[PDB]
């Protein structure tokens, strides 16, 4: 109902997968140290192609430029909404206008660039009540595949992050089957989206997901961006079925639980 | 890595060393099965546990901590939570009542620069009656029955 | 009375202190990682000037070069005493009349001498006399500049392999992300842990964690020596070993240190 536009100003970098050794410092500053970065918006995505890293403006001073690291223009605001695959993401991408959401554990994250807020206001201004944050709210006017890989979404209390940060560290710097892992702290909030194989490396009792097991499934699309995600938003917009929505710099994202692959996978073929 | 520990008297009593302590009673289903008597959990990072070989008071476990304090939980009130520690901390590998003479508690500890490792207590903090073994890991210990 | 050759190639470096957020991964990998390195000899030492690590061939190859990386040109043999005491009136003082440069590594669980590879045969010359030298050749051994006092307290540490991921944060916060010299020695040998930290710094770290001396004993420096890669150690283990003071002594890449307890902090002042 009430579309709130986050204060954050993100913007969107790509590392390559050889240089990740150089930034393994300030990633490490951002994911474990909050008291050493004033970072309110961080993301990391370990997919095939590259590293992808969603941070904002104060985060982004601490990543030294390399030929490893590929910044993407024009800085990204965060449209939160107060299930949105019809409502925010298909009208948006009607008026040609790209997007990268970044889905949490806690609630889903819309980037549009900011050269672009006008349109998405524009789009927007019929569906929802959009807000604007300046501490209080402020009333504004390509082919398909599905890798057999079974994906865990977990949060983690931020007390217990140390406690499991050698293991995570080790796994995001020291390491079908796509191989995917995407972290996020946003607000406080510690959304890990991983692998089943690699769960059973960290503890059982300190990651926190659904109390059924609820493996999910996973499919990718693309192939510098800088609106793919359209291509799986509007097809499964039109099938209504819930996803975790993942942008990257290349790829884009959509988990869905495993009980419902085949009818996801049946409406996107067509 | 838990452990089983058979009483020196009680036939039919075992503490199972775990993370925590658990001594139970051979009447879980052993075969036979075995209820639970006790349980302590106030000794954290146990690393070496061994039985007081004198009758008074049954059920008293040297439980030698990481730290290499020897805590002698009781599974004469005197000996009760008694917290022998080395003159420098370090791990506690192998404990070892003498059968001669079941007051001793010899400990065994890791390296250090100038601390005897393999320190002969006294049952009777506190200093060690012998301190034999320096710089060196005792990694092992058994007293010899003769 | 029995020394022995360690089969350890040991390359000392000295990553200056801009420098270190370019070797964080590599230096994160041989800290916390033991299971993702095949090195069996680390040594990290932090002071003001530059950061000095000891890491022997293997451990050297994942260190990547930079112009932030200063490398000793020669090769260290790491010689350790056995019992089977007081190594700086037999082995440092006997070396340094033979004109040989040494950087000692004490650990909390015993005390390294590092020689270097060219100087080997003159080693054996002087130290045959008092002392029955052993190689360690496949696992079984086989026979052969003032000074100054920062106010600052340290204190010796050790900790379990099983407890280190536990404190990782705030190791790596202390590490990497911070009259009174600032200090941090770190060596983690054949799966021995020895951390030389100043006592603030204690605060951060878990009381439980942390295991040594049973009764918060604090160490005092002595800091000495000068220009970068003996005499630094000589010119202070010899006249400690001719007062007969135990010191906890740890070379770096420039500059020479030699820890010292509370107690006699003023007497190790009043020999030098």
């Amino acid at each position: 109902m009430e579309l709130h536009i986050l204060e954050h100003r993100v913007r969107v970098l790509s590392v390559a997968r050889p240089g990740l050794w150089l930034y393994t410092h300030p990633l490490i500053k951002l994911l474990f140290l909050p008291r050493r970065s004033r970072c309110k918006f961080f993301s990391l995505t370990e997919t095939p192609e590259d590293y992808t890293l969603m941070v904002d403006e104060e985060g982004f001073k601490e990543l030294p430029p390399s030929e490893f690291l590929q910044v993407a223009e024009a800085t990204w605001l965060v449209l939160n909404v107060s299930k949105i695959a019809r409502s925010v993401i298909a009208p948006l991408a009607e008026h040609h206008v790209a997007v990268l959401m970044l889905s949490t554990y806690q609630t889903d994250f819309i980037l549009v660039r900011e050269q672009d807020l006008s349109v998405v206001i524009h789009t927007l201004a019929q569906e929802f009540d959009i807000y604007r944050e300046v501490g209080e709210p402020v009333p504004v006017t390509h082919p398909i595949q599905s890798p057999q890989n079974r994906f865990c979404v977990l949060t983690l209390d931020p007390e217990t992050l140390p406690a499991i940060a050698t293991t995570l560290i080790d796994v995001l710097f020291y390491s079908s089957s796509i191989t995917f892992f995407a972290f996020s702290l946003i607000e406080g909030y510690i959304s890990i989206v991983m692998d089943a194989e690699t769960q059973k490396k960290f503890p059982s009792d300190l990651l926190l997901t659904s109390s059924s097991g609820e493996l999910w499934r996973m499919v990718r699309i693309g192939g510098l961006g800088f609106g793919i995600v359209a291509q799986i938003a509007g097809p499964l917009a039109a099938a209504d079925i819930s996803a975790y929505y993942i942008s990257t710099f290349n790829f884009a994202h959509a988990l869905v639980p495993e009980d419902g692959i085949g009818s996801v996978i049946e409406v996107l073929q067509r | 890595k838990p452990d089983i520990l058979w009483a020196p008297h009680h036939v039919d009593r075992f503490v199972v060393c775990d993370s925590e302590l658990s001594l139970y009673h051979v009447e879980l289903r052993l075969s036979s099965a075995a209820t639970l008597l006790s349980i302590n959990s106030d000794t954290p990072y146990m690393k070496c546990v061994a039985w007081y070989l004198n009758y008074d008071p049954e059920c008293l476990l040297a439980v030698g901590q990481a730290n290499g304090r020897v805590v002698l939980t009781s599974l004469f009130k005197d000996l009760i939570g008694k917290e022998f520690v080395p003159k420098h901390a370090r791990q506690c590998n192998t404990l070892a009542w003498n059968p001669l003479d079941s007051n001793w508690l010899a400990a065994g500890l890791d390296k250090h620069r100038a601390d005897f490792s393999v320190l002969i207590w006294d049952i009777c903090v506190t200093k060690p009656l012998y301190e034999l073994g320096q710089n060196d890991a005792c990694l092992s210990l058994c007293w010899l029955p003769r």
